[PDB]
């Protein structure tokens, strides 16, 4: 039982170890879409304030 | 004072007049249709060269160039008082009630100063809606100013009618109700609605709906409020002022902008957005003469709370009603967030000191819940800890509890609607958070009006 | 009286002279293809062309018409195939009709209205118990490509056969090739006699698009003002929203969110509020609108999305996960809804369906909250039972509509737990199997709601269906 | 005068023929009494954004110069007065008796015109005083979303000035005028407005008032430091004002950038808030001190005008929706907010105990992810846990309760030193209100050591006192 | 953390040792951090070896763009005339780009992504390219620079 | 790739191993830092592969047409060997610096922003370019022009607009 709970324990360090690299790798790729969209939104609203204005202008 | 149009742009025309006989900015001006009928139009930018760029009141198609135009002399003015009571009107203040015309002493312009400073109060003393999310989380207070956000399809207009039965049918003091951009068929049906229980004859009522020109939703919330300014401050009463929706005039305004020649702002929106909506929001307000409890619907474009429009009315509200499309996805009706929603009045000084202590218990668990949604969905319920399985179990109670059938919904839920008093919703929500339901089924709480109900719920499941 | 163009561009042409013009007149050029009189300006006029425009040049001619933008209408146009002009695309020569009727028209006011109260019958479970439509509603359809918003309309309008109520197929934006598959699709199925079918195909120049829906509206208003009854499907309102984008751009107006002018929302809104049920004293007759958007990546909060969705009475979301998921029609019951609701059915659906769409919502949230852990309560654990074969009863093949009469029956089965002891697999069976033996045998308890539109007495019936069990064998 | 005429009129904005001589930002007279401002010296007009009622205003008008740039009266005779930015009295008391005036734009203090921030101005606040330290001369910014407690801590912070010999400068710009109203209500009950100037430009003014706003209350406070007396200016809220200011830059024609603010929208605040300063001891020693509010959506604080005024101040005080709605009030995200100042801004007593509160939360908030193990832990993390969760429950603070600097050295010593280890976690907070009225009443010469030296009391002695306290306390 | 310590103590170091001077460009420095970092290094003693430049946060644009240039050609001096390895300081680096955005917002030019200036990499590029290694010396800059909403891509 | 991947390095190692291999090389350094340049040019001196080698430089500070027009430069001082029946080698460092530049100049020009801000033809402005490397036919000469652009990714963004386009 207490070798088993060794291995329980052992088996779920590298479980939860993986789980935190592959939280950190999906970060990762989460982040470089969101700074896209925040990127997008500012490149994209200015263009339409500025169709506007040259409309006028 | 007579002049030529120069100009026709959708709802846009351009009107030279003679050297110094220019109307003032607001002022009404007709033009005489080829079709037959007088177009009203209104008098908005003096663009040189003695020419008025003016919004339209209604359709421009079938006007043809040099076309006379008439200055009336003064802004749209619309009939005030008791025979306004019981009637419908347009923008322009004609009965569309097909009733013959309306003897009314007097006829304002509804164009207007703000009140003053000195007129002002605070409104200290709530008012039961007896809807549990409401009364509970961000009660309403008399005299005040109470907003209904939400995106669409989530329950604005719904919400507006249970108010009106809740509260109007029941109400010592005279209404208005202005339909600023919305259904035609909603007014219809709140017609007949108010007709069969008979408020309609405490009530005046203005409609310039969703498919009238811009200038005419524009407007049309000003007439409603010019009558309801009437009651307030010449017979110094208790008003119910409802408006649904108060984003159309701000929508409205937006669509002239262009036209008017304004550098477009921030997502499209005039950039005189904030002063527009400051100048008509401020005179929906109680003085000292009298009190105006208003309830305005506000719409909220592509969900977005951060949107200029919902972002700027945000400011003229005393407490707010924030619904939102994940609760209403989820079957929670009325949709509201009960952390968005937020009032002037959810303090011990007001409500008492057990009703702020349960209220303040009930956004402590939800706001738990919350933070464990994303923990709970990847790493499972199993791994919470014993403290926190028990706060999402009741969390998840306390939701369904915050739903209830409406007396208007009773079409859509297909169960009779509930109104429930203050004192049993604070009862209900502390005996929740003290434990005293933990083992009856969630389907029990949803949909059901006082904690008595939801006992009784249990045993048929 | 007569004009002469200045310049002309992308269908879009500024003419000196029309000094006399009307804003939104009809006009003709010289080669007989007809324009639009939009913009009054100073000394020339905007004019949008609604048609060929490659043999319009600077120096051709524009004569005045005095006439308001019209279409032809009328009984003539059953079964034919026309443009937003009216002009016959199906090459069974002229449309004989003798009444005309304006694209731009006021919509029914206040007073001239009546709540809507009588079903518009899709034959879709799914649809006329969860998200009921009615005469005079507008109902939106909307959902990614190819999730089965067309197929729900052609389904909606076959199901109108002998039921007395004109149909309008309004085709904006499509491939022509696809349109002329819907109306055989029609003929097939013997609903094309009832049917007008108005098409601005892609090829079309933008006015044509823009214009498309607004023919179609008139055409179906001539019904309703008449005191008859009829049905418009916009298909779709988002390739309109985009040509009048086109068109408003090519005027130089000044482009807002998403560069759509700022009167997007009012294109919309106008539209749609001339679909309605009339009054009594007007007649009583409606017009009832199927508008169409056409979502990205399911994203419903989209700016042209919402302005729709605040327009009409309700909607219909479809999902492309619900699809493959094998939930056909794939209707999100959480974010679909009908804001006229039991006012649009009969008395019988009313009482059997009254919650489905709410109790449905809550299953669907609750399943998602119980796949992660917990070995559920056994009330739970029921409502997830009940839930399940309720959502088999709701899948439904295509083109295959059942009559209000048996979708009673079969959503009266379901909720009331005659299949609780039943297998999920064999639920879409079992439903088969007891219509056919409420059809051959018990057809008085059918017979009493097609007639009264008010359940039978529930003792007969819980009787029938647990005499129509004892003959049923599960597969497992 | 040389007059001139008004070619062009709407929304607020007319453009004028005539008028060569005029100055850039002059005051400018309408024919019937209502003023405006040169804004845009053009080639053929000048632009005019009118400060007052516009119907009136056609094509023909004429306009008169008055030769003078916008000033406002200031002095004592504003304490007490609810004013506009013109500095017209709203509150209905009459007149404004005052013979000072002072220019609405002024140079800021220059480089040897000021010394290092010194000297605490005590908001009453826990959690600010002890993390987040403003001092008499400090620019700190109040930045969050609506409805996460902004208003009440500057509201708080002015109720805490009461006889601390500070005039304080409320400038409402772009709210309803029912919530000013309830400010000074507010004000006037917990007898704070003797002392406060209020300035109200309110949702319904014309947009070039809302611009005015921060610069009227900003002179009417700078008059105050310029002669050796210390202030502090609240604008409530910059946001409105940006939004102004772009309405009329907008109705100008002045080419729009990011989120269509123009290219000098950075430059409106960095004028404002510079002026607020910390005077060198020959130029009297006096202060303005400034609490700019910053108004984010859905907690965006990268937009472009939280990130203009986030540069610009001297740190800022972040408030979370999330910690308000957990019980966390004030809502103050301690471990974002900063005082570039510091501990230069607090008395030693303070930075003394503060030490350790810091670095305490610190460890609780790595440490936190373990929470839910409770007696799974090891002993030095377990009480590390039980160290944050009580202090957590000291920087929780009840609405207008300003606390006395004195009284939170004394809280914050006892929970750093473990005096509450053994209390339960819900009892914290009335443990606290128990025993600094026991200190005020029987202990007083311990808080008077603070009030005088602004150091801590003999360690032994302070031990001692709160154990005495400690044995008559039930939980 | 010790930035100004640091920086200070650069000046000293490459002054003992090398023989060479600093310079200080302040782009929108905040006054009263001028005010602190001036008698900073005047109590350090660091101060005669560095001179400096602030174009502070309540500057219109214009200076706020240029403030960098004027402490580069004092260093460019010294550099070139009597080959001295030169350290620039500029405190923060992002602030020129950014002013460089509201100056071209008041020029009337369309903005590229993000908002910024169409002539983003130019402007930064005439700055960058005059801090160089010469035959004749050196110029070392040491740059603050803030990142907008932690965002290394903008 | 990012920057400091090893990018420049290999191109600078690929023109030094064609020392001897009858290659003319071009090396177009478009927005570059000019100390870095000057460093590029020594390393090929000191490898003995200069006098086979072309350098093209819009340094950072030039002007924007200038970092436009570089790589088209070198491309036809390339293209001279190939058409005689020789063979060539270009490398422009880096085309995300030309399109910026473009992008600046057609910003200037007012000509409507699409995607990033980029032109509609920032497309176009690369593939003209690239299409002109080539391997002639026997009839045409035989000779070649091989081209190695170069690509400044952000974060390893590789399905960002430019990188796609020249991808
Ligand atoms: N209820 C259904 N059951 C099975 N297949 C369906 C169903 N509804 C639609 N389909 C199929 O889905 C596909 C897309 O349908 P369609 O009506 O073209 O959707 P959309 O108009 O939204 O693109 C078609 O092949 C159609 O046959
Ligand atoms: N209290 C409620 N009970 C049942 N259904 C509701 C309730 N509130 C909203 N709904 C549902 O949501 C729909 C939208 O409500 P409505 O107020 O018409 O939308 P909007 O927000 O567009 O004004 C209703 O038709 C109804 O089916
Ligand atoms: N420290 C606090 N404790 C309890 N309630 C508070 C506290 N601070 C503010 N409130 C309440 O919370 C709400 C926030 O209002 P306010 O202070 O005006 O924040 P904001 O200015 O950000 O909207 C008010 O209803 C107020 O009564
Ligand atoms: N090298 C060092 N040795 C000892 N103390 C230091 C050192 N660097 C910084 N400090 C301490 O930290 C304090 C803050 O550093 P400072 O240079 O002001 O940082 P910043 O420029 O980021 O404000 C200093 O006043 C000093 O007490
Ligand atoms: N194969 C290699 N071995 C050792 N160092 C290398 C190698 N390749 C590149 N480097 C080093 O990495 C740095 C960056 O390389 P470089 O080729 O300039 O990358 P990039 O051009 O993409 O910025 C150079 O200073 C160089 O010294
Ligand atoms: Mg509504
Ligand atoms: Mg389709
Ligand atoms: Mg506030
Ligand atoms: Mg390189």
């Amino acid at each position: 039982l207490l070798d088993a709970k060794a291995s329980e324990f052992g088996a779920r360090m590298t479980a939860m170890g993986n789980a935190t690299d592959n939280a950190t790798e999906m970060l990762e790729t989460l982040t470089l879409q969101f700074n896209r969209a925040r990127q997008a939104a500012i490149t994209q609203e200015i263009a339409e304030i500025v169709a506007g204005a040259n409309a006028l202008r | 004072n007579k002049g030529r149009i120069i100009q026709v742009m959708g709802p846009v025309v351009d009107i030279q007049f003679e050297s110094g006989q220019l109307p003032d900015i607001y002022n009404a001006i007709t033009i005489e249709r080829p079709q037959g009928g007088t177009l009203t139009v209104e008098a908005a930018v003096h663009l040189g060269d003695n020419v008025v760029r003016c919004v339209a009141m209604a359709s421009t198609d079938g006007l043809v160039r040099g076309l006379e135009a008439v200055d009336t002399g003064a802004p749209i003015s619309v009939p005030v008082g008791k025979a306004t009571l019981g009637r419908v009107f347009n923008v322009l203040g004609e009965p569309i009630d097909e009733q013959g015309e309306v003897n009314a002493e007097e006829r304002h312009p509804i164009h207007r100063p703000a009140p003053e400073f000195e007129e002002l109060s605070t409104a200290d003393e709530i008012l039961e809606t007896g809807i549990k999310v409401i009364d509970l989380l961000a009660p309403y207070a008399k005299g005040g100013k109470i907003g209904l956000f939400g995106g669409a399809g989530v329950g604005k207009t719904v919400l507006i009618q249970e108010l009106i039965n809740n509260v109007a049918q029941e109400h010592g003091g005279l209404s208005v109700f202005a339909g600023v951009g919305e259904r035609t068929r909603e007014g219809n049906d709140l017609y007949h609605e108010m007709k069969d229980s008979g408020v309609i004859s405490k009530t005046s009522m203005v409609f310039g709906q969703m498919n009238e020109p811009p200038g005419a939703r524009l407007r049309v919330a000003l007439t409603g409020l010019t009558m309801a300014e009437y009651f307030r401050d010449r017979e110094g009463q208790d008003v119910l002022l409802f408006i649904d929706n108060i984003f159309r005039f701000t929508q409205a305004g937006s669509e002239v902008s262009a036209l008017l020649g304004r550098m477009p702002s921030a997502v499209g929106y005039q950039p005189t957005l904030a002063t527009e909506m400051g100048q008509l929001q401020e005179r929906i307000t109680s003085t000292k003469k009298g009190s105006i409890t208003s309830i305005q619907a506000i719409y909220v474009p592509a969900d977005d709370y951060t949107d200029p429009a919902p972002a700027t009315t945000f400011a003229h509200l005393d407490a707010t009603t924030n619904l939102e499309r994940k609760l209403a996805e989820m079957g929670i009706y009325p949709a509201v967030d009960p952390l968005a929603s937020t009032s002037r009045i959810l303090s011990p000084a007001v409500v008492g000191e057990e009703h702020y202590r349960v209220a303040r218990g009930v956004q402590q668990v939800l706001q738990r819940y919350n933070d464990l949604q994303d923990i709970i969905a990847i790493l499972g319920m199993d791994e919470l800890s014993d403290e926190d399985k028990l706060i999402v179990a009741r969390a998840r109670k306390i939701q369904r509890f915050l739903s209830q059938p409406f007396h208007v919904a009773e079409q859509f839920t297909g169960m009779p609607g509930k109104y429930v008093p203050v004192k049993e919703t604070v009862r209900g929500f502390k005996e929740i958070l003290e434990g005293k339901h933990d083992n009856l089924p969630e389907e029990a709480f949803y949909m059901v009006g006082t904690i008595d109900e939801a006992v009784e719920k249990a045993k048929k499941l | 009286e007569v004009g002469t163009v200045i310049q002309v561009g992308d269908g879009i042409a500024r003419v000196h002279g029309l000094e006399k013009v009307m804003a939104g007149e009809l006009l003709e050029f010289e080669n007989g293809v007809m324009g639009m009189a939009q913009n009054l300006e100073e000394d020339n006029v905007g004019v949008v062309i609604l048609g060929p425009y490659t043999e319009i040049r600077e120096g051709t001619q524009v004569k005045r018409t005095g006439r308001i933008m019209e279409v032809p209408v009328g009984e003539a146009l059953l079964g034919r195939v026309v443009n937003p002009l009216g002009q016959p695309l199906d090459g069974r020569g002229p449309i004989e009709t003798a009444e005309y009727r304006p694209i731009e028209s006021p919509a029914p006011g206040v007073m001239d209205r009546k709540s809507v109260h009588e079903p518009l019958q899709t034959g879709i479970k799914a649809i006329d118990s969860m998200i009921p439509i009615g005469r005079g509603q507008r109902e939106l359809i909307i959902g990614d490509r190819q999730t089965g918003k067309t197929t729900i309309a052609i389904d909606t309008i076959i199901n109108q056969k002998g039921q007395d109520v004109i149909c309008i197929y309004v085709a904006i934006g499509q491939k022509q090739s696809t349109v002329a598959g819907v109306v055989e699709t029609l003929r097939q199925h013997d609903a094309l006699d009832y049917t007008i079918v108005v098409t601005a195909s892609a090829s079309e120049p933008a006015p044509l698009l823009y214009l498309a829906p607004y023919a179609g509206c008139a055409m179906g208003e001539y019904f309703m003002y008449k005191g008859k009854h009829a049905l418009v499907v916009y298909d779709d309102l988002s390739k309109q929203a985009a040509a009048y984008r086109e068109l408003s751009l090519l005027l130089r107006r000044p482009p807002g969110r998403e560069a759509y002018p700022g009167d997007v929302f009012y294109l919309h809104s106008r539209l749609l509020e001339r679909a309605a049920k009339l009054s009594d004293e007007k007649g009583g007759g409606s017009l009832t609108a199927l508008p169409f958007i056409e979502t990205q990546a399911g994203d419903v909060s989209a700016y042209i999305p919402t302005n729709v969705i605040s327009i009409t009475d309700g909607q219909i979301f479809l999902e492309s996960d619900l699809f493959y998921s094998g939930v056909r029609p794939a209707v999100n019951v959480g974010i679909s809804v009908s804001r006229v609701g039991g006012a649009a059915q009969i008395k019988a659906m009313k009482k059997v369906a009254g919650t489905l769409r709410l109790d449905l919502a809550q299953y669907r949230e609750l399943q998602a909250f119980a796949q992660f852990g917990s070995d559920l309560d056994k009330a739970t654990q029921a409502k997830l039972n009940r839930g399940e074969r309720t959502v088999e009863i709701l899948k439904q093949d295509e083109h295959k509509p059942m009559p209000v009469e048996e979708q009673v029956i079969s959503i009266y089965a379901v909720t009331n737990g005659f299949m609780d002891d039943i297998p999920v697999e064999d639920v879409r069976r079992f439903e088969e199997e007891l219509l056919s033996f409420m059809r051959a045998n018990k057809d008085s308890l059918l017979d009493h709601i097609r007639q009264t539109g008010e359940l039978p007495d529930t003792k007969e019936l819980d009787a029938a269906i647990e005499e129509f069990k004892k003959g049923f064998t599960p597969s497992a």
